[PDB]
């Protein structure tokens, strides 16, 4: 039998700051390099998926997952928070369909989903996430791209990186990333991205990369990986 | 059975109600008032059910008082009566549902003299004129026949007057005392009760 | 209402007519009975309009959750627990008798669920209003193992019969086929009916009708 | 409705019809009213089919669990009593008789009777609305330690009576043999059938 | 060994090598309290408790740590004897569940399974303490033939052939090595239970004791039970002249 | 600054300034307490467990010690860690397998049932109020449309598909034995998939045991249903190896 | 210490503090001695004064017909468990229309008492009973605890300088069983009158009694009820 | 248990809720955000904390909400705690409609969240909402409003007033140059320009930088508009140019 | 019948680039007529209307608790609702009331806001969508406005047509229902304005 702590394990210190969010914001920071590209005509979503080791089946487990037709999600952290925001959103989504009978605007789930992460900095008996959200999807003919954080806030992005080396991804995407792309170029600036932090040789199995379009969004297979390498 | 009238005039609100308090076959009280005072310019008029008329009426009274007390400002004639409506439609799908016809007249700084009908089916709607009970099928067609938007409140209390001596005349039951009421800008008077 | 499921050699067939009657009177002449479960999934409705729409589209919004947690195409079998179990929550309440048919990694299956969360499984049934006269003709031309085209023409055969037969039923004829390589969905694919021709018009010189107020705002 | 469950040496035989009747229509002439909890485990049904169906899946689940947990195949009694329990806990709510046979190494081929929440062992025993009709016969026809083939016999031929007598019962008869080398499941379509005195 | 101070107040928290302590000082608690013996005979399995006398003012009989769970089921017990007699009474409501779900008597190591996990739901929060004791399974029948389990603190079990616990488990288990308990008829084995614990007792540390014993046999038709006052004293005569 | 420290972040499920778990961390320093090591091998036929028997004294039921567990007629695991924690998860997984067949109507997949596991992990890792469970779930069994499958998930709630993998004590070092192996493609057969996964322990532990030492159960194409190799049938893959 | 706020908290020496330390509530409450014969069963206690003014407090108390007790430790806690006595004892003659059996209403105190000890934030019963009762098994003395164990004893004694009591009784436990019912009241007055300084002794006011046996229910004397007792006295010696 | 338990609604030897004045320092690196009141008009100027070249411009603003047909606010701290707050307010101001059927008065909508605050400030041992809100709005009651909301629960009505950064440097240049009774729209919106210029961090003051929202009575209906890049370049350029002709 | 009570009729109808939707003036109680002037048709935004039928308690009931979530709805999203939207979300409101259901038959009608298109649908009181290219009718008087509207209708109809057509379908059939009358008002809706008229209904 049990029952559950009912106090915030969040709390404001002197400074003002709240230092369990923050502490969170350091688990992302210290995660796999990630980076999403509104490009004009679609969004790439590009993530390391290095298991370190030959052993590991490259096929089994996904970075780059489907929240519904229209949209996909990546992130830098945490896998296993990341599966139950995954499976949140997923709920989220078709909860907004079987009422609206529309697909859901990307801005509508991430506010939802954003949401729910601001729930566990503040409710009891519960750590924050230590996840940031790299969320894509196309709705009204026009490619959206946003992040979600640890803190619950959500940002708007034409193209950003978050991980390992996301200081210097942002930068080199400032210089680099250009406004109109066509999506096979964008796919092209978001491995260059990825290879800026990778450490290592690429291979369409180190690699995980999805796309989102006016067909959908899906994820692109280890042979269309292999195509863009060179 | 009981009855209401309302009549809405240019500037003011004419309202009156029977004073009968009957049981079975008995008339326990000639003198029983049905009007329930909500603001300084708001009347609550109530027919229907023993218990649950009074209950209902002072329920809404006291939360149209409790505004007032933590607003500094009393809730206009349709906010009030929005009220009404809605907190006996939340009730009409419950296990016990409140059998209640209510007039509500009012008068606002802003929109003027206001008469407000509604069902124990709780449907609210705005009318010049109106009546509850049975007297209104007999006294309706008066009100349609003499009744004009601009009529003055000498005529109004003698078209009140031809309403209540058809209650006299044709409606079966006992109705010998009403108490008349006027709403306007200087807000509630006590009008000469008109006894037969 | 008539709907009916055929099973045959390369998949399945469904069949739906077009016609939504309130009280005695059709309300939509132009309906769609055939429902989207999952991809190589689709379900009949037939009962309660607002019933058999809703527990569909909740089904098919589960089966899509499913999809997605899984990785995997969906499976029939599974589409029909779902169904039972929640309608059997609701001890026949919710008015709804489906013909669910899809093709699975198992081959092509046909089921018919019941309102109360009974279930049967097999090659050929009819739901509705009008399943006497669908059932009938199956139970007289079905044979096992038809070609797509027989299926396709019988399913029509069986549920046009329904049409002209029930007073319930009226309409187009609208089929779905369902093969490994593909779901087809063919929406008014035989019209047993069309007047769309009328001797009168009735048209009115504008001032005919009498006006008392009129308003206008601009935007 | 008729289904039988008949009991020998070796193990058990469930015997069952073919059909589901709304009122004087037949919705499903080709049914199989043969359910099984376990491997070795199977009930008959009857009654209404939504409650029917519904008790067999929580039966079978609870069993599997069950059998999980003592990492052996369940007792047959053990079967038969969270069908009973189920069936007594919501007499009210649910309508069906579910007749569990089958076999297991404690005690062999068994047979028991759930109808309205009690526990039984029996020889054999029929439900459903065609057992009305084969009381008498099966009390003239029985005779104990008949041989598996025997008892296919009794159980196709009572059932096939029943089938012909009542409305609500026909179609094709579903066979299964419980033993300890496995489960055989047979049909006899109506060619098959048995014939005695029709008119 | 310990550590002190944070991580061995809770039993939700984890220390830095991977242990929880508060499940670990709960096993102490049951090391302190005097040994309880049992093991599994041919045809059936024999219980044997030293009962240390706190005060002659006592019963002879009372403060027993020999249970019966259910009509063929019997618990040996050792630890705090607050938690032994709750986790007899859910090892009773368990065996009774069985039969109200599934109409016959609980097999043993199942019985032992579900007990176990209700011991082991103690050890993974903060707003609970793990149970400060451990107890044996002892049952036999013509099926499942004789049995033994024992469970601890932490909600392991495990089969036995011969198994002790308390303040002397290792002199008591290497005594019980000696005996070739998978050809002994339980009559045997009662004499055998009664000079390990008369061995085993310290005599001069703790002041006196006595001797509890049970069955759960063929000759007890598969019902436990207590070895009667005659059996007993013969066991105690051949404890007491053997130890010389 | 690695490692360092602020709070409570050692004691219950919070972050530290690094951004980790040290409750989580431990978890895993707690499945090494049980001194033990398992050894999970794939082939293209086949998926093999194999985990060291030990047995103190004769006078435990040595049929009563094992990590081989049943969850499913086709999904079987082995348990690394605290015993009493493993079989808690075991009892848990046998829930969640039957659960979803009652729901669904179809058998588990093995990636399936170690997701589901993975996310009831995770729960303990997010809160304060309760521990992770201090052991390791390797899961086998074989997929009806992918072939043989391996899947193992932690106490932090991570959880993967793989060619091969080794849990516990001494799972560093056979981590690092089984890399060498894979990178020479052999022909992964029955006996192939078995004599690597023992040969692995018996390397890294240097022991080469008895039949009752050790544990083996298997998964093959086949005969999808989950055995235990007993001690006769063990015994003739002892042999074999030494031939 | 860290290891005693609570009684979730084991000790390392493999103990609970709250426990032992709720043990000590029964230690500084005024002595009580409960022995029995063949026949029946004798609980006699020291009743005690804040002040000369205040009068003396209730130590024994009802709790059926046939089963009767003496409080050790807080009171409150004393009569609640006193209520939960009572309730079980009600609930068995409701329900059998049999008085409930000593041995399981202690069973159930044993059950009762536990609980508090295994949950954060509830604490242990903060008394010790002695339970006097008669059923089909004869006579019976019961002792509990803070800590949910219990005990079946000839004769008991708890509460301060009880020790004095429990060697009296531990000489002349074998004389109990033989003894009449005027001569087992004077051995449980005898006891009782050891744990007494050497300056006072046993009087009118400070002795409470209660008996239950075969010949009659429980019974309490107090004040001018208990005189005939005190009276045929044999003199305090040293 | 208790050893984690933070204790955050409770008290301090002096009188005081540490969690609540520890709200108060997030406040205060946050965005500048003030409001002023105008005889024809009241309006929200805010500080864009979110600026980068990289960054989409999706929504119509960053920190102004609108809350009911009469009524906007803007929002000071942590976002998502404002994202919670804002999207209560609401439902409060719909919760009132549906009941009374007329707009919720500026006040009362304040009041209601305010309550909700003070109660996570009392009970419930979690934190407060580290945000500090600034209303502003029409009723037919009392007009033009503008209200200060704090993360204590407690409010007031104010005729201008900022919080964020530099809050306390803001309020008494507003002191100084606010003309009681005299004040319209525009000299408001010149106001506003000018304080957040001094105030703000990087010095020139930009149309990517500032937000600012006007609340203005037209034809019997209250509009609501987000100034645009366009206008907004006029509002600095305006003040720019007058910075030029301080100068003989 | 529960819908008899109060009675009412609306109506919509399709044409070019346009839509229209008329109703009833009529609030009663069984034997007699209490309002003249009652509302029944109400907008749910620029462009966008819905016509309520049946009983008057549930007709103000539906419309309020719709504008409740509407509003939300458009706050949360930045944009304006679209018509397939609003069918969707009245379903929704409907049917959470399925075995205690609002005694009222919706009419959604209005231009698709961006997109021009014009839209019509009417529902259940359990909220079974029912879209079609020409008329919905709801009320009392069903049967005679499915009379009319069959007659009547055209593909393509200026606004100036149309109105005529609406209003003819409505004064008809209102005149052979006793639950429905006392005038009939009518929203013609275009891009470019709205047009509300009350019709010289029969007042008997
Ligand atoms: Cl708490
Ligand atoms: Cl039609
Ligand atoms: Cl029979
Ligand atoms: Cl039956
Ligand atoms: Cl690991
Ligand atoms: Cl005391
Ligand atoms: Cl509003
Ligand atoms: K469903
Ligand atoms: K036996
Ligand atoms: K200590």
């Amino acid at each position: 039998a049990k029952r559950g702590y009912s106090f915030s394990l969040t709390t404001f210190s002197p400074s003002g700051k709240l230092v369990q969010i923050e502490y969170a914001l350091a688990a992302v920071a210290g995660g796999a390099p990630s980076v999403g590209i509104k490009a004009a005509n679609g969004v790439v979503l590009a993530t390391e998926k290095k298991q370190k080791s030959i052993l590991y089946d490259e096929r089994s487990v996904h970075k780059v997952e489907p929240i519904t037709k229209h949209i996909g999600l990546v992130y830098s952290g945490m896998g296993p928070d990341y599966r139950v925001l995954v499976h949140r959103a997923r709920k989220l989504a078709q909860q907004y369909y079987l009422v609206y009978q529309e697909p859901i605007p990307t801005a509508q789930l991430v506010q939802r989903v954003a949401s729910v992460m601001q729930e566990y900095t503040q409710s009891g008996g519960v750590r924050p996430f230590g996840v940031s959200l790299l969320i894509c999807g196309w709705n009204e003919g026009r490619p959206y791209l946003f992040q979600s954080d640890p803190s619950g806030a959500y940002f708007a992005w034409k193209a950003t990186a978050m991980g390992k080396n996301y200081v210097n991804g942002k930068t080199f995407l400032e210089k680099r990333y250009n406004e109109d792309l066509e999506l096979e170029d964008a796919i092209h600036t978001a491995i260059l991205t990825l290879k800026e932090s990778f450490e290592g040789q690429m291979t369409e199995d180190n690699i995980e990369v999805g796309i989102c379009n006016e067909a959908g969004f899906r994820r692109l297979t280890p042979t269309e990986v292999r195509d863009y390498l060179a | 059975m009981e009855y209401l009238i309302g009549i809405q005039g240019p500037d003011y609100v004419l309202v009156a109600s029977d004073r009968v308090a009957a049981s079975n076959i008995v008339q326990m009280k000639d003198d029983h008032d049905k009007m329930f005072k909500m603001s300084e310019k708001i009347l609550l008029l109530c027919v229907g059910e023993a218990g649950d008329t009074v209950q209902f009426a002072e329920y809404i009274q006291k939360n149209v008082q409790l505004y007032k007390m933590r607003n500094g400002y009393e809730l206009s004639p349709t906010a009030a009566a929005n009220f009404t409506r809605r907190n006996l439609a939340d009730c009409l799908r419950s296990r016990t549902p409140y059998h209640v016809n209510l007039l509500l007249a009012g008068y606002d700084e802003h929109e003027g003299p206001a008469l407000y009908y509604m069902d124990y089916l709780a449907a609210l709607a705005k009318a010049p004129f109106a009546a509850h009970g049975y007297g209104a099928f007999l006294t309706l067609s008066i009100l349609d026949r003499y009744y004009t938007p601009t009529i003055s409140r000498e005529r109004a209390v003698e078209l009140l007057r031809k309403c209540l001596e058809e209650l006299q005349k044709r409606f079966i039951l006992n109705l010998p005392t009403f108490s008349v009421r006027v709403i306007d800008k200087d807000g509630i008077h006590n009008l000469e009760n008109i006894a037969f | 209402t008539t709907i009916a499921g055929l099973v045959f050699r390369d998949g399945v067939i469904l069949g739906a007519d077009t016609r939504a009657t309130n009280d005695s009177v059709v309300a939509d002449k132009s309906c769609e009975k055939i429902h989207f479960i999952a991809p190589k999934i689709y379900c009949c409705g037939a009962g309660v309009a607002a019933d058999t729409e809703m527990t569909t589209r909740m089904a098919a919004s589960k089966m899509e959750l499913h999809a997605l947690s899984t990785g995997r195409e969906p499976r029939v079998a599974t589409v029909t627990r779902i169904l039972r179990q929640t309608l059997f929550r609701y001890q026949g309440h919710v008015g709804a008798s489906l013909v669910v048919g899809g093709v699975d990694l198992n081959g092509p299956q046909l089921y018919e669920v019941h309102p109360h969360g009974s279930y049967s499984r097999l090659p050929f049934t009819a739901l509705g209003s009008g399943q006497g006269a669908a059932v009938a003709l199956l139970e007289d031309r079905f044979q096992p193992n038809m070609t797509l085209e027989a299926a396709q023409e019988l399913l029509v055969e069986a549920i046009t019969a329904g049409i002209l037969s029930d007073l319930g039923s009226g309409g187009n004829v609208d089929a779905c086929v369902i093969t490994a390589g593909g779901a087809k969905l063919q929406r008014a694919l035989s019209t047993p009916t069309e007047p769309v021709q009328r001797a009168g018009r009735y048209r009115f010189a504008p001032g005919t009708t009498p006006v008392l107020t009129r308003e206008v705002r601009p935007l | 409705t008729t289904i039988m469950a008949v009991e020998f040496d070796g193990g058990v035989v469930v015997g069952s019809d073919s059909r589901v009747s709304a009122g004087t229509a037949v919705v499903n002439r080709v049914f199989d009213k043969l359910s099984p909890l376990h491997q070795r485990i199977f009930c008959a049904l009857s009654g209404s089919a939504a409650d029917a169906q519904a008790i067999a899946d929580m039966a079978a689940y609870q069993l599997e669990l069950h059998g999980l947990e003592l990492e052996e195949p369940p007792l047959v009694l053990a079967a038969a009593n969270v069908v009973k329990n189920i069936s007594y806990k919501y007499r009210e709510d649910l309508l069906a008789h579910l007749i569990v046979a089958g076999w297991d190494q404690r005690e062999g081929g068994q047979v028991y009777g759930t109808m309205g929440g009690m526990l039984i062992r029996q020889p054999f025993t029929i439900g459903g609305s065609g057992s009305s009709y084969i009381y008498g016969y099966v009390d003239a026809a029985y005779k104990p330690g008949m041989t598996p083939e025997e008892c296919r016999r009794f159980t196709t031929n009572a059932i096939t009576l029943a089938m012909n007598r009542d409305g609500s019962s026909g179609g094709v008869i579903y066979l299964v043999t419980i033993t300890a080398a496995g489960v055989d499941h047979r049909v006899i379509l109506g060619d098959e059938l048995p014939k005695f005195y029709d008119e | 060994s310990s550590i002190g101070t944070g991580y061995d107040l809770s039993a939700s928290t984890f220390s830095p090598d991977g242990r929880v302590f508060q499940v670990e000082y709960a096993m102490k608690a049951v090391e302190n309290s005097s040994t309880a013996i049992g093991i599994r005979c041919k045809d059936g399995v024999v219980f044997g408790v030293e009962k240390l006398v706190l005060s002659k003012l006592y019963e002879e009989g009372s403060n027993k740590r020999l249970f019966n769970v259910d009509r063929h089921v019997g618990m040996a017990v050792a630890g705090l004897l607050a938690d032994a007699r709750s986790l007899a009474d859910i090892a009773r409501e368990e065996a009774s569940n069985f039969r109200s779900n599934f109409g016959y008597n609980i097999p043993l190591k199942h019985l032992a399974d579900r007990v176990a996990m209700y011991v082991h739901a103690y050890t993974l929060y903060s707003a609970v303490r793990p149970f400060g004791c451990s107890f044996m399974l002892g049952s036999y029948s013509a099926n499942d033939g004789a049995q033994l389990y024992m469970i601890d603190p932490s909600g392991v079990s495990y089969g036995y052939w011969g198994c002790a616990i308390g303040k002397a488990r290792q002199a008591a288990k290497t005594e019980i090595e000696k005996l070739q308990m998978k050809e002994m008829t339980c009559r045997d084995v009662v004499k055998e239970v009664a000079k390990i614990i008369y061995i085993v007792h310290d005599e001069v540390k703790d002041k006196a004791f006595e001797l509890e014993l049970s069955w759960v046999g063929e000759l007890t038709k598969g019902r436990h039970e207590i070895v009667p006052k005659d059996i007993r004293e013969e066991a105690e005569k051949y404890a007491k002249e053997s130890l010389k | 600054s690695r490692g360092s420290s602020a709070g409570f972040d050692r004691h219950i499920t919070i972050f530290s300034p690094e951004g980790r778990l040290y409750q989580v961390e431990y978890a895993f320093k707690a499945i090494n307490q049980g001194g033990l090591t398992s050894v999970a091998v794939r082939g293209k036929d086949c998926a093999v467990i194999v985990t060291q028997k030990k047995v103190p004294d004769k006078l435990l039921d040595s049929s009563t010690v094992t990590h081989l567990f049943k969850i499913t007629e086709s999904i079987g695991c082995v348990m690394t860690g605290m015993t009493a924690d493993s079989r808690s998860q075991v009892q848990r997984a046998r829930y969640e397998a039957a659960n979803w067949k009652y729901k669904y109507g179809y058998e588990i997949p093995v990636d399936m049932l170690c997701k589901r596991i993975a996310d009831i992990s995770q729960v303990y890792t997010q809160n304060a109020e309760m521990r992770p469970l201090g052991c390791c779930m390797i899961l086998i069994g074989i997929d009806e449309e992918q072939g043989p499958q391996v899947y193992k998930c932690d106490p932090a709630g991570y959880y993967c598909g793989f060619k091969a993998t080794a849990a516990g004590v001494k799972q560093t070092e056979s981590t690092s034995f089984l890399e060498k192996k894979v990178k020479k493609k052999f022909d992964w057969t029955f006996e192939q998939t078995v004599e690597t996964a023992i040969t692995c322990l018996s390397t890294v532990l240097s022991i080469d045991f008895k039949p009752s030492e050790i544990e083996v159960g298997v998964v093959t194409v086949e005969n999808p249903k989950f055995r235990i190799l007993t001690e006769a049938e063990i015994d003739a893959h002892l042999v074999a190896l030494a031939e | 210490n860290q290891y005693d706020n609570d009684v979730t908290v084991w000790s390392p020496q493999g103990r609970i503090h709250q426990i032992e330390y709720a043990m000590e509530a029964v230690k500084q409450g005024s002595a009580t001695v409960g022995l029995k014969s063949k026949t029946h069963a004798v609980l006699v206690a020291l009743k005690r004064a804040q002040s000369e003014l205040a009068a003396h407090q209730k130590k024994i108390l009802h709790v059926d017909n046939h089963i009767g007790i003496s409080i050790a430790g807080l009171t409150a806690d004393a009569r609640l468990l006193c209520n939960f006595m009572r309730q079980e004892c009600l609930d068995s003659r409701f329900v059998f229309d049999r008085p409930l059996p000593v041995s399981r209403l202690v069973s159930l105190i044993g059950s009762k008492t536990q609980i508090p000890t295994q949950r954060y934030g509830r604490r242990p019963y903060g008394v010790g009973l002695l339970i006097a009762g008669y059923d089909d098994m004869g006579p019976h003395i019961f002792q509990t605890c803070p800590s949910a164990n219990y005990f079946d004893c000839r004769a008991m004694s708890i509460g301060a300088r009880s020790q004095s009591a429990r060697t009296y009784l531990e000489r002349h436990m074998s004389e109990f069983m033989e003894c009449n019912l005027d001569e087992l009241v004077k051995h449980g007055l005898r006891a009782l009158r050891e744990t007494l300084p050497a300056e006072q002794d046993l009087t009118t006011k400070n002795v409470s009694i209660g008996i239950v046996g075969k010949d009659l229910e429980f019974t309490i004397y107090d004040d001018d009820d208990v005189s005939p007792f005190l009276d045929g006295l044999e003199e305090r010696p040293q | 248990s208790r050893r984690y338990d933070s204790r955050t609604t409770i008290f301090s030897p002096e009188g005081r809720l540490y969690q609540v004045e520890y709200a108060m320092e997030a406040i205060g690196h946050a965005g500048t955000c003030l409001g002023i009141l105008a005889n024809d008009g009241v309006l929200l100027a805010a500080e864009r904390r979110n600026i980068h070249k990289l960054l989409d411009e999706v929504f119509f603003s960053e920190k102004i909400y609108k809350l009911n047909e009469d009524m906007a606010c803007s929002v000071a701290g942590i976002t998502s705690d404002a994202n919670v707050l804002t999207n209560e307010l609401r439902l409060i101001a719909q919760r009132y409609l549906l009941q009374y059927q007329e707009p919720i008065p500026c006040e009362q909508l304040v009041t209601a969240l305010c309550d909700i605050k003070q109660a996570y400030t009392q009970f419930g041992g979690k934190r407060p909402f580290g945000v500090s809100l600034l209303y502003i709005g029409w009723d037919k009651h009392y007009g033009f409003q503008l209200y200060q909301s704090d993360p204590s629960g407690n409010y007031g009505g104010w005729k201008a007033t900022c919080i964020g950064n530099n809050s306390a440097a803001a309020v008494s240049m507003l002191k100084q140059d606010y003309k009681e009774g005299e004040m319209t729209l525009k000299s408001a919106l010149a106001l506003a320009v000018k304080v957040l210029n001094k105030t703000m961090d990087v010095s020139k003051l930009s149309a990517e930088k500032v937000e600012i929202a006007t609340l203005t009575r037209e034809s019997g209906k209250t509009v609501i508009r987000v100034l645009k890049q366009k206008e907004v370049e006029q509002l600095i350029k305006k003040h720019e140019e007058e910075e030029a002709k301080a100068e003989r | 019948s529960i819908m008899s009570y109060n009675g009412g009729a609306v109506m919509a109808m399709k044409g070019k680039n346009c839509v229209a939707i008329a109703a009833d003036r009529r609030f009663g109680i069984q034997a007699q007529m209490v309002t003249t002037d009652f509302q029944k048709i109400f907008p749910m935004g620029d462009r966008l209307y819905i016509g309520l039928a049946g009983l008057a308690t549930d007709v103000q009931t539906v419309a309020q608790r719709l504008k409740f979530r509407l509003n939300l709805y458009e706050l949360k999203e930045g944009r304006q609702i679209k018509p397939y939207t609003l069918m969707s979300m009245v379903a929704n409101l409907l049917y959470e009331k399925r075995f205690g259901p609002y005694y009222t038959e919706p009419v959604i009608a209005g231009l698709d806001p961006k997109t021009f298109k014009p839209f019509i649908c009417s529902l259940d009181l359990i909220g079974c969508p029912m879209v079609t290219d020409d008329f919905v009718v709801s009320g009392t008087c069903s049967e005679q406005m499915y009379g009319m509207c069959e007659s009547l209708w055209e593909p393509n109809m200026d606004p100036e047509h149309l109105f005529e057509t609406i209003s003819q379908a409505m004064l008809n059939a209102v005149d052979r229902d006793a639950v429905s009358g006392m005038g009939v008002i009518v929203h013609v809706i275009e891009k470019d304005k709205i047009t509300t008229r009350t019709l010289k209904a029969r007042m008997d």
